[PDB]
């Protein structure tokens, strides 16, 4: 809160972000110092002229550098700053709007050239996003849920869950094993252990003598009112704080059980501040919860497969390995339970009588798309075989048929 | 030139099906939501351009003999999986596995893999094993089989402690690539 401090910080914080390979809060600790500047010299009579809201095409976030208690060229110098690692960082469709306050410096100065270099770059961003947007090529990260138990060992996390931003797509081993190396040196590792469980602790049921670090994968999530924005790879990693991640438990108090007795839990965390931000881990300052029936994970997950094989149906180059994967995932279960197992608990008509009319129906629909997802991934499917997979298509149409048969009698319907 | 196809073979009680759960979708064993479908498929970067690796899940049990290899075409890389913790998955992986794969398949390369590693340090398990007069599959042993049945490797994990886990698919994802 006080300016020299909160720039120094800063700009050590935007270091150590490079030399970790944390690109993006690089750029946000640029975008914070301009911000910060921007709003010292408003304050201070020197005439953008708002202070830090000029910056708030770029994030939310920089509303906190107006709690405080230099000149032109130097923040010109931190979007500079900024600019170049939105590059690196592959947040090109940024660079426009970090730019715009600079392109207007350098037309009250007829500087022409300086105009040239700036169109230029911006130009070359959005052509860099034309090319690369919506391809699954830009690795934006993958986070993480890490919660903190462990009164005589933890200081500032101690009780506290915050997301993690790691980088581009690091799986759980990885930061568990890291998270586990760092904080056992620490407290010794003797005294750490890793929480699996995906509920939230207890404190009571935790042995005092340990520390303990909860890991949970988590995903952006947004409702189906948020999809009118994040349209694109980067709009779905900007300016985002609500994660999601689901944990079973089954009606008796068990993690796993059969189908009929298995229900989720779906858990949305929101965090203190938007990524990307000026650290790569944000608290968690609410959660949401809701549950699902056992016959609610069934529509859920045929839901799911029917989106999945229709999607993979209308590409415009079917990738064959990959419907097969689906195809036969479906059609010809034979580790898994199969889908089957969701029609015998639920729509069988003895079995129907447990659960209300509406759900029951909205999964017959389901699984009549399901049949016609199939059949349309058969179809497919023929069309791209060689000799070589020509008994293997025909044994996916026996299941196919017998499938059908099968579901037509559970459902006292023609299912074709 | 999208997708990867990695076969997945081995005995039933080995926990081959919960270890390609947990690797793709990223959670501890007891954390995923049971599914009642077959296969799995990950995302993998191959040179910063994006690829599917497509895992393919076979029940191993005798009553499926007929219909498994049907499975095996167009296959670039198997994965022969058998637990530390259960001598008869070890021996299987001889008598059983490696031939039917040779057999179908017989320039495919294949990975040997020991999964529930874990409990090779575990008490219970460690006596339970004692009362039947065996002790678990030492890495060596295992190594030895893997040199002498030809597999490209050995990898070793723990789907429950994650040691190990991205080092499989990491070594499976080199052999899919020829």
């Amino acid at each position: 809160s006080t300016p020299e401090l909160r720039r120094t910080w800063l700009e050590s914080m935007a270091k150590i972000h490079a030399r970790n390979g944390d690109l993006s809060e690089a750029a946000m600790c640029y975008i914070h110092i301009a911000a910060l500047i921007a709003e010292y010299l408003k304050r201070k009579g020197y005439w953008f002229s708002m202070g830090w809201p000029a910056f708030l095409s770029i994030t939310p976030n920089i509303k906190e550098e107006g709690a405080m208690k230099y000149n032109e060229n130097i923040l010109v110098e931190q979007l500079y700053m900024c600019v170049e690692f939105l590059w690196k960082s592959e947040r090109y469709e940024l660079i426009a709007d970090v730019n715009k306050p600079i392109i207007a410096v350098f037309e009250k100065q007829r500087d022409f050239k300086k105009l040239s270099d700036l169109y230029y770059d911006i130009h070359r961003s959005y052509l860099k996003v034309a090319e690369v947007v919506n391809s699954e090529k830009r690795l934006f990260g993958r986070y993480y849920r890490v919660a903190f138990y462990g009164q005589g060992f933890f200081e500032e996390e101690e009780g506290k869950e915050y997301i993690y931003k790691e980088p581009k797509l690091t799986g759980l081993s990885e930061i568990s094993q890291r998270l586990l190396k760092l904080y056992a040196d620490k407290f010794g590792a003797d005294n750490v252990k890793i929480i699996q469980d995906s509920n939230k602790v207890n404190p009571k049921d935790l042995d005092p003598k340990y520390a303990y670090i909860q890991v949970t994968y988590v995903t952006p999530f947004f409702e189906e009112k948020e999809i009118e924005d994040r349209k694109t790879d980067f709009e779905m990693h900007h300016n985002i704080n609500r994660f999601v991640f689901e944990t079973p438990f089954t009606l008796s108090g068990k993690k796993h059980g059969g189908v009929a007795e298995q229900c989720k839990r779906r858990t949305i965390l929101t965090t203190s501040h938007l990524f990307p931000y000026v650290k790569k881990r944000i608290q968690v300052i609410s959660q949401s919860s809701t549950e699902l029936n056992p016959i609610e994970v069934a529509i859920d997950e045929m839901s799911k497969k029917v989106s999945e094989l229709n999607q993979l149906c209308t590409m415009e180059e079917v990738d064959m390995i990959r419907l097969q994967l689906k195809l036969q995932g479906s059609v010809s279960v034979k580790v898994n339970a199969g889908p089957m197992a969701y029609a015998r608990a639920f729509l069988e008509e003895t079995n129907a009588k447990k659960y209300p009319d509406n759900q029951v129906k909205l999964l017959k629909e389901i699984f009549r798309q399901f049949a016609d997802a199939c059949g349309q991934a058969l179809d497919v499917n023929e069309r791209l075989i060689k000799e070589d997979q020509l008994e293997y298509q025909e044994e996916l149409r026996s299941h196919y048929k017998d499938m059908l048969s099968e579901l037509s009698t559970v459902m006292n319907e023609q299912i074709t | 030139m999208q997708t990867i196809k990695c076969v997945v073979v081995g005995d039933g009680a080995v926990g081959k099906t919960c270890l390609l759960i947990s690797y793709t979708t990223n959670k501890f064993p007891s954390e995923y939501v049971p599914t009642v479908f077959d296969n799995y498929a990950v995302t993998v970067m191959i040179g910063g351009e994006p690829y599917t690796l497509g895992l393919f899940d076979t029940a191993g049990q005798e009553d499926y003999d007929r219909l498994r290899p049907l499975s095996y075409p167009q296959t670039d890389v198997f994965l022969v999986c058998f637990s530390v913790v259960s001598p008869s998955s070890f021996e299987n992986v001889k008598e059983k596995w490696v031939p039917e794969i040779t057999h179908h398949c017989p320039k495919t390369p294949f990975l040997l893999v020991g999964t529930q590693i874990d409990l090779r340090d575990d008490p219970s398990t460690i006596e339970k094993l004692a009362k039947n007069k065996q002790k678990p599959i030492t890495p060596e042993t295992a190594e030895k089989l893997a040199r002498d049945l030809k597999a490209v490797k050995y990898v070793e994990c723990s789907a429950l402690t994650q040691k190990g886990l991205k080092n499989v698919f990491d070594e499976a994802i080199l052999a899919a690539l020829e």
